[PDB]
């Protein structure tokens, strides 16, 4: 075909197939639940398999897993790390403690979520939310990107 | 034609150089339990084609920094890897080049300042230290590098690496010299700052600022060298069988040999803790240069006494 | 030539792909260890450059003074090295 | 396991001691 | 003295190698059956055109045919 | 001295803004920043009751999930004057055993991807993943448990654990001995860690180290044989001394303490008693769902258990255990109330992170992360 | 030895219908190999275990095209799986 | 199994033949049949042109006995 | 008991064996066996979709409100599982229904809030409030992540028959 709708509409999948297959992650760590996502790095639900690097630094990486507390103290560095990443760039937060505040929501130096810091794509649920899950969660992030259709809004707009 | 010869030895080699990624991600993973990425593509194959253009998507951030410079030092980066492969003698040669190794040697002491300009170019008080330690290496290294090939050569008998096809018709380089092999092969490690040898980059270095289309210049650039010297590895030391009937099997062997060896370098990454800073340059000036330059003279004696000197030409 | 065709097709095929790259996605010197390593790789670098004409000067009718001289050479720079090694030098 | 008798000779020479008493896979 | 050697020998294993070399290739040249064909063998490769004399009489010098027995010859770079 | 605020993703658990002057590559003075993980962790226990607080030190320091919670444990058990069953404690000496070479798993593994070295982490995680699947399938929790409460264990062992915390114990020997035809004697791992932060025996005991770190200076003092908690007292084990303190000595102590941990696991498994996993006192354990479904003193006593609390009598404690990185102890001060008044923790952590300074003189950039590592800091219990 | 390795991967390929339909396993799961068909649930999904596999990989269900109109093909989803076969899958319960 | 690494150097290998197999047929079919000839030193370029002056206008034409 | 890790003549058999590990590079070489070896090992990683890691009954994951089989809801809101909940997470409200009976008008779960401690399995004394086997919840948004009853009251009816099988497996134990 060569309406040029059909044109687009494939060329953006492509965009998104190459985004979605390569995520290259990049793990602050704080807290714990950074001990369940070497987990997901390790053999049993190996993370590369999918295409997720195992480590990345600020610049080369796609997605920013918030892993544990975001404290006060901490909350103005996510956030510089996170304005220190590619124009495609995403966030899954990953714990209780950072989906909202957890345990330690009602503390003095508990950011009460990281999604106060910054926006959150896919909230990954469990105080260790277990590494099948965060894989689930890594996942998901994957189909957001498939349906994400950046050309055709261009083409429409 | 000669232009198709140049889509040839260009394009194959970058169509290799993806690969090689690919057979990274999955040699380390097998080594370390696990099956590295299969899942895109048929057992992973369009995994390299992914991430490139991933890559090149981002945005080059180009934070800010120095503009012009932060674009000439991808850019060297991958035009002297793929430029080095213009005299490689698989087979026959493209450009013949009568002084090909100094080409070589001195094509590669060029690289250097790509890590240097791109250090200077971001503006990192800690970045800027970074490219300090591959630029010290490199230029340490390149030295008993050179005094390395200089033994080779004075039992080659010329700088033109299509001699060495007929100086290995009947032995291996190995053999005599495997002294230096090692040797060559560390300082081959040290040269792409694989692991053992990688502090820089390590944490602490010019790819700090660099994401996108420039990371992924050098990036191609790194494996492509990757590939490059483990080839100048088996033409240099490991001389694959030439009958010149069919030039072929000088190939095919070169390809044999040339990915194992570019596999070594892989196992040796999983395989070994990082040398310290210092640790590294303490082996180069320490324990190898004075081994190089005794083994050098031995190298100018063993041709005179053994009535062996080389035929020209 | 020949080469030229190539390399330019080398330089061409990596400003290629930097473009791409910006058009698609639409002070302490504390080491004079690190300058006196530097220092030395020079000296070395020269030193090489007196060897590197030993493959011609192998089939000189001499020998005897080609080695002689190349013996010498080696010698003398290593020594250099060993005095390198002898004060707190190449110790960083 | 399904070592083939070859790959597990190689896997215990390069090893240097016997991984088949202490496998990877756990097994009923 | 030993010690300087044998412990030298098991740490530091490098410089002993390294000297030793030096050394072993210090000595072969000096002696050694070889060491004059090298000067020779490279000698006698010919490189530039030998120009013929004129016989002005009374010389040892192969006239005609360089074949003829007179002359320099390299039976020892054959079978050497 | 160039500061270089080097720090946060670093090679640390995630916080340390350990700013640094560095003449060049070389460290002239270390001033590590902490609280980039303070949480609250000693205020919010203030406001909880005692078993609420239970799940607060799986979180201190949770590479360690359990050992932690045992360490609650005995100081509330103390308080009350209460023990816990005979299977409870072999219980807690399984797990708490099981933990160490967890902890000791993440310690040695990690410390090398610092290093560089990054096949021992996966060759061991999948083991580490091994043993997670206990705890799950004893607590119900991959980590986090909330297992080890203050009056004995939760739950008997899911029938059929034993055995399996056998097979892999019979085999995880191995694993061990793997990583060592990798680091021990590797020619590098030795040069990078050997002579790096070596600390005297008179200034470990001064600066208050009390873990490995003081065991690999030559100081002879592990807490469970010099104060038995629990039944580490009917076990046998060797401590593993170190001279020549140094990274590479208490890297080799740590790995010692792996194998010395099979050792004690092995006989937890060959004579754990028949019996019951929590103390009979409804008072301080909560009574069998069967028995409060149908005897009216039982649900009262779960009732009142759940909603308000043990109710401990007044007093104060300093209990310690040898917790993996080393001594954790819990200061709990209480009132005659069911929510404790205070409950300082000390971590094994907040001493050895001190300890940075003196250890990292005149040391170079990689030194600093090879220590780092030779330390087991987990941010979670130096922050609380 | 390696020729009965040789015939026992010929069976795995040739073990999934025809070339077209390994082609299909192949793309979505990128595995290829032969189990007992459990069950197949009323949601479109069909359950294998194979005895000889170590225990992560000897029970694994292939998802189908479609389970509630969705054009599950390649979307595949872990939710997808029926709450009753969860367990078995995740070896809760070793009953089918 | 570790059989999975293979397709992956498979393209590898092939892509390193390629080049070694291309430039070396691709000079015995722009040099007449024969290798290309190398010219080193003066004398091999003299006869190499020496022998283009000889016939034709390529050197790879070479005339024989019968000329 | 103590152990000593690391406490400790000059042969050329000795010296000569030492300089050739140095030399050579022995031990380096013994390393580089020891990951060909499990190269050759079958890899321990599962297709995740397809294979799952194996979770046994007691797995908290996530929660859920059950019902009696006839029909009427658990819970009979004696409000104690959110006085034992650590986080907070719980919010109940309740008010007598026209029947009579005892029901909570509003349960809220905050699962960011929560921490799957599992004690609220563990204070309900009509065990209306389960640790349901489910880990895979992850939400586009952080409201879907608050349950009211009505969400989890589903929750329960879809997993309620693998909850019921859990709970048949652990209830001795408990
Ligand atoms: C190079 C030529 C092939 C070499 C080779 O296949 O070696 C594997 C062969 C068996 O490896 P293994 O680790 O024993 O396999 C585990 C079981 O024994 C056997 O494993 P299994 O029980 O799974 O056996 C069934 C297996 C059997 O698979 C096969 O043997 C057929 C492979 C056909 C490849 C074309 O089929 C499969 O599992 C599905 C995969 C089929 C091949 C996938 C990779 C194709 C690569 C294509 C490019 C190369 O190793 C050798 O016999 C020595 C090969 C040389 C070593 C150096
Ligand atoms: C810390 O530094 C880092 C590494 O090295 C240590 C990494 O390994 C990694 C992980 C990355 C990888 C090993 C895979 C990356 C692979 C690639 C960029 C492949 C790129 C391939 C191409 C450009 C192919 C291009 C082909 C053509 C133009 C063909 C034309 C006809 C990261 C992220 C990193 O940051
Ligand atoms: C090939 C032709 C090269 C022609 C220039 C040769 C060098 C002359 C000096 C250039 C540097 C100083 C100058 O006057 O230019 C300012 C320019 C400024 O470029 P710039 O803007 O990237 O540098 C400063 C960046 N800011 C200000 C944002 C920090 O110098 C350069 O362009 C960088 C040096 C390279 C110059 C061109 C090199 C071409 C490739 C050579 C290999
Ligand atoms: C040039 C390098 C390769 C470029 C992309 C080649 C095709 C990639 C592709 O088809 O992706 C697979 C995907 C299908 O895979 P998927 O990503 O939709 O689903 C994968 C499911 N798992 C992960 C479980 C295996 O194809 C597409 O949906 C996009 C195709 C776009 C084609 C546009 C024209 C070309
Ligand atoms: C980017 C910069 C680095 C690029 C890669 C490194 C290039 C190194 C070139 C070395 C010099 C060329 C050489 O050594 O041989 C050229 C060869 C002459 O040698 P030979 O064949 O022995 O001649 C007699 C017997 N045939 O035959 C020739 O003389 C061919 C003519 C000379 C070609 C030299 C290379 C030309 C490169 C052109 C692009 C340069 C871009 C420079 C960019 C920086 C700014 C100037
Ligand atoms: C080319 C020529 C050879 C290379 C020359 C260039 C390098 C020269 C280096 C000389 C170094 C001398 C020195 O001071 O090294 C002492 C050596 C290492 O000590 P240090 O550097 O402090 O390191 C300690 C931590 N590893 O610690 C030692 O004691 C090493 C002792 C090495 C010598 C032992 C004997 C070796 C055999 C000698 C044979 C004859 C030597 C040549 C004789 C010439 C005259 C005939
Ligand atoms: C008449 C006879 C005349 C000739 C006489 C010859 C005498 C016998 C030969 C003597 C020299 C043999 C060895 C030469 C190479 C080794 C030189 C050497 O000493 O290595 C340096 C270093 C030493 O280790 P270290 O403990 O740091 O130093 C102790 C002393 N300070 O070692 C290292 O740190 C190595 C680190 C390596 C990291 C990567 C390891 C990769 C291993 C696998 C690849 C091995 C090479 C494969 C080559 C393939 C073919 C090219
Ligand atoms: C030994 O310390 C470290 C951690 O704790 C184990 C981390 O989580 C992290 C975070 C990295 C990941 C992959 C979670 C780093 C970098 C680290 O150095
Ligand atoms: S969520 Fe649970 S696990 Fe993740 S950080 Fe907060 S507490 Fe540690
Ligand atoms: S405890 Fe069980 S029943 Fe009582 S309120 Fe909480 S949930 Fe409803």
């Amino acid at each position: 075909r060569s309406r040029a709708e059909y044109v687009v509409t494939k060329l953006d999948d492509l965009i998104n197939w190459a985004r979605r297959s390569s995520l290259w992650p990049m793990t602050f760590g704080l807290a714990c639940c950074a001990v369940e996502m070497m987990h997901m790095a390790a053999p049993r639900y190996d993370m590369d398999r999918f295409g997720v690097v195992f480590r990345a630094s600020p610049r080369q990486a796609d997605v920013m897993i918030v892993a544990g507390t975001l404290t006060n103290k901490m909350a103005p560095a996510l956030r510089k790390v996170y304005d220190q990443m590619p124009e495609p760039r995403y966030v899954v937060s990953m714990g209780s403690c950072a989906n909202g505040g957890g345990y330690y929501h009602y503390s003095y130096s508990v950011v009460r979520g990281c999604d106060r810091i910054v926006p959150v794509d896919i909230y990954v649920p469990g105080c260790p939310p277990t590494a099948e899950a965060l894989l689930y969660g890594i996942l998901q992030l994957q189909r957001k990107i498939k349906r994400e259709q950046k050309l055709k809004i261009w083409y429409r707009r | 034609m000669f232009f198709i010869n140049i889509l040839t030895l260009l394009v194959p080699i970058l169509i290799a150089m993806a690969f090689l990624t690919l057979v990274e991600r999955k040699i380390l993973g097998y080594m370390q339990l696990r099956k590295g990425p299969n899942i895109v593509g048929p057992y992973g194959i369009l995994q390299p084609f992914a991430d490139a253009m991933k890559l090149f998507m981002k945005e080059p951030m180009r934070p800010t920094t120095s503009m012009s410079l932060f674009i000439i030092a991808p850019t060297l980066s991958l035009t002297l890897a793929l430029s080095l492969w213009v005299p490689l003698p698989m087979p026959h040669p493209l450009i013949n080049l009568n002084l090909g190794i100094l080409f070589i040697l001195a094509t590669s002491s060029l690289s250097v300042y790509s890590i240097l300009w791109s250090g200077w170019a971001s503006n990192s008080k800690y970045s800027l230290f970074g490219a300090l330690r591959a630029v010290a290496q490199t230029i340490s290294y390149e030295v008993t590098m050179a005094i390395i090939l200089l033994s080779v050569l004075l039992m080659n008998g010329s700088y033109s690496l299509q001699t060495l096809i007929t100086t290995q018709e009947h032995m291996w380089l190995l053999l005599p010299a495997w002294p230096m092999a090692m040797m060559w092969f560390i300082s081959t490690l040290a040269e792409t700052n694989r692991a053992p040898f990688d502090l820089t980059e390590g944490e602490s270095g010019f790819n700090v600022e660099y994401a996108a289309g420039p990371f992924a210049l050098f990036f191609m650039a790194e494996y492509t060298n990757i590939i490059l010297m483990n080839a100048l590895t088996t033409i240099i030391f490991l001389g694959p069988l030439y009958y010149i009937n069919l030039p072929e099997l000088y190939s095919t062997n070169f390809m044999m040999e040339a990915l194992l060896l570019s596999s070594t370098f892989l196992w040796i990454r999983a395989s070994y803790p990082r040398f310290r800073y210092d640790q590294l340059m303490h082996l180069l000036w320490k324990n190898f240069l004075p081994l190089t330059l005794a083994l050098c003279m031995w190298h100018i004696s063993l041709p005179i006494f053994t009535a062996g000197v080389p035929p020209y030409m | 030539m020949n080469l030229y065709t190539v390399i330019f097709i080398n330089i061409l095929l990596s400003l290629t792909l930097i473009l791409v790259a910006f058009w698609l996605p639409q002070r302490l010197p504390f080491s004079m260890k690190f300058f006196l390593v530097a220092i030395t790789f020079l000296l070395f670098d020269l030193e090489i450059a007196l060897l590197l004409p030993l493959p011609w000067a192998i089939q000189t009718i001499k020998t005897s003074t080609m080695m002689i001289m190349a013996f010498i050479l080696v010698t003398i720079l290593s020594l250099g090295l060993a005095y390198e090694w002898t004060q707190k030098g190449l110790e960083w | 396991a399904s070592a083939t008798r070859v790959i597990q000779k190689l896997r215990n020479w390069a090893s240097g001691q016997d991984l088949q008493a202490k496998l990877q896979l756990r097994y009923q | 003295i030993s010690a300087f050697l044998k412990n030298a020998w098991a740490k530091e294993p490098v410089l002993v190698v390294s000297f030793s070399v030096w050394g072993l290739a210090i000595i072969m040249p000096m002696i050694s059956p070889y060491t004059k064909y090298a000067s020779m063998i490279n000698k006698a490769t010919p490189y530039n055109y030998p120009v013929p004399v004129r016989d002005d009489g009374n010389m040892p010098d192969v006239p005609s045919h360089p074949q003829d027995p007179l002359g320099p010859s390299l039976d020892w770079l054959k079978n050497l | 001295n160039m500061t270089l605020n080097f720090g946060p993703h670093p090679a640390a658990h995630g916080v340390l803004r350990l700013v640094l002057e560095l003449s060049g590559e070389m460290v002239r003075k270390c001033d590590p920043h902490i609280g980039l993980l303070h949480r609250g962790t000693e205020k919010l226990i203030e406001y909880k009751t005692y078993l609420q607080a239970l799940p607060y030190f799986d979180r201190l320091d949770y590479v360690s999930m359990m050992c932690n919670e045992q360490a609650y444990s005995i100081a509330v058990e103390k308080l009350l004057n209460i023990q816990p069953p005979p299977r409870a404690q072999w219980i807690r000496v399984l797990f708490g055993e099981i933990t160490r070479i967890l902890n000791h798993i993440m310690a040695v593994t990690t410390h090398a991807l610092d290093i560089g070295a990054m096949t021992p982490f996966f060759w061991m995680f999948e083991e580490r993943e091994k043993m997670f699947e206990f705890y799950e399938r004893v607590s119900g929790a991959r980590m986090h448990a909330a297992y080890i409460r203050p009056g004995g264990v939760h739950q008997d062992l899911p029938l059929g654990l034993l055995d399996d915390i056998y097979e892999f114990s019979k085999n995880f020997s191995l694993r061990i001995d793997e990583v060592e035809e990798m680091l021990t004697n590797n020619r590098i791992w030795r040069n990078r860690t050997v002579d790096i932060g070596v600390v005297t025996a008179e200034d470990a005991l001064n600066y208050g180290f009390s873990g490995v770190m003081l065991r690999g200076s030559g100081i002879q003092w592990d807490l469970r044989k010099t104060q038995p908690y629990d039944v580490y007292d009917q076990v046998e084990f060797d401590v593993p001394i170190g001279s020549r303190g140094d990274c590479y000595d208490r890297y080799l102590c740590r790995v010692e303490e792996m194998r010395q941990s099979l050792r004690i696991i092995e006989q937890c498994l060959n004579k754990m008693p028949p019996g019951e996993i929590k103390v009979d006192d409804a008072k301080v354990s909560p009574p069998k769902r069967a028995e409060m479904k149908t005897s009216m003193e039982s649900l009262i006593h779960h009732f009142k258990l759940y909603t308000e609390g043990y109710q401990v009598p007044p007093g104060a404690t300093y209990t310690a255990i040898e917790a993996p990185k080393g001594e954790f102890g819990v200061y709990l001060v209480s009132d005659g109330s069911s929510r404790p008044y205070r409950c300082k923790i000390k971590a094994p952590g907040f001493a050895h992170l001190a300890g940075l300074d003196k250890m990292s003189k005149g040391h170079m950039l990689a030194d600093v992360v090879a220590i780092i590592g030779t330390q087991d800091i987990v941010f979670g219990e130096i922050d609380r | 030895e390696l020729v009965e390795v040789l015939k026992r991967g010929v069976q795995q390929v040739t073990g999934h219908g025809g070339l077209r339909g390994l082609l299909r396993v192949f793309f979505r799961a990128n595995d290829i190999r032969i189990g007992t068909l459990v069950g197949e649930d009323k949601y479109g999904n069909k359950y294998y275990e194979d005895n000889k596999q170590f225990f992560g990989r000897h029970r694994w269900v292939i998802y189908t095209t479609e389970m509630n109109g969705k054009n599950t093909f390649w979307d595949v989803d872990g939710s997808m799986v029926p709450p009753e076969w969860h367990r078995w899958l995740h070896c809760m319960t070793d009953d089918p | 199994m570790w059989f999975e690494i293979l397709p992956g150097l498979a393209i590898m290998g092939v892509c390193l033949v390629i080049p070694g197999v291309s430039t070396a047929y691709i000079h015995k079919f722009t040099n007449g049949g024969k290798e290309k000839r190398v010219a080193r030193v003066q004398y091999q370029w003299y006869l190499m042109e020496r022998d283009r002056r000889i016939s034709g206008v390529n050197r790879y034409y070479v005339s024989k006995g019968l000329e | 008991t103590y152990k000593y890790v690391n406490k400790k003549e000059v042969d050329m058999k000795s010296a000569t064996d030492n300089a050739a590990r140095i030399l050579m590079w022995t031990e380096l070489i013994r390393g580089l066996g020891m990951t060909l070896s499990y190269l050759f090992r079958e890899p321990a990683t599962i297709n995740y979709p397809f294979e799952k890691g194996p979770l046994s009954p007691r797995f908290r994951g996530e929660h859920a409100l059950r019902r009696y089989p006839s029909g009427e809801e658990r819970c009979i809101a004696c409000k104690l599982c959110e006085a034992i909940c650590p986080a907070q997470a719980i919010t109940i409200e309740a008010e007598p229904r026209a029947d009579g009976s005892r029901r909570t008008t509003r349960y809220d779960i905050d699962m960011t809030k929560c921490i799957y401690c599992g004690f609220c399995q563990e204070a309900c004394p009509v065990d209306a409030i389960v640790e349901g086997p489910n880990f895979e919840f992850s939400t586009e948004t952080h409201e879907e992540l608050l349950y009211n009853k009505e969400k989890l009251l589903n929750n329960g009816d879809k997993w309620e028959a693998e909850i019921a099988a859990n709970i048949q497996a652990d209830y001795l134990y408990r």
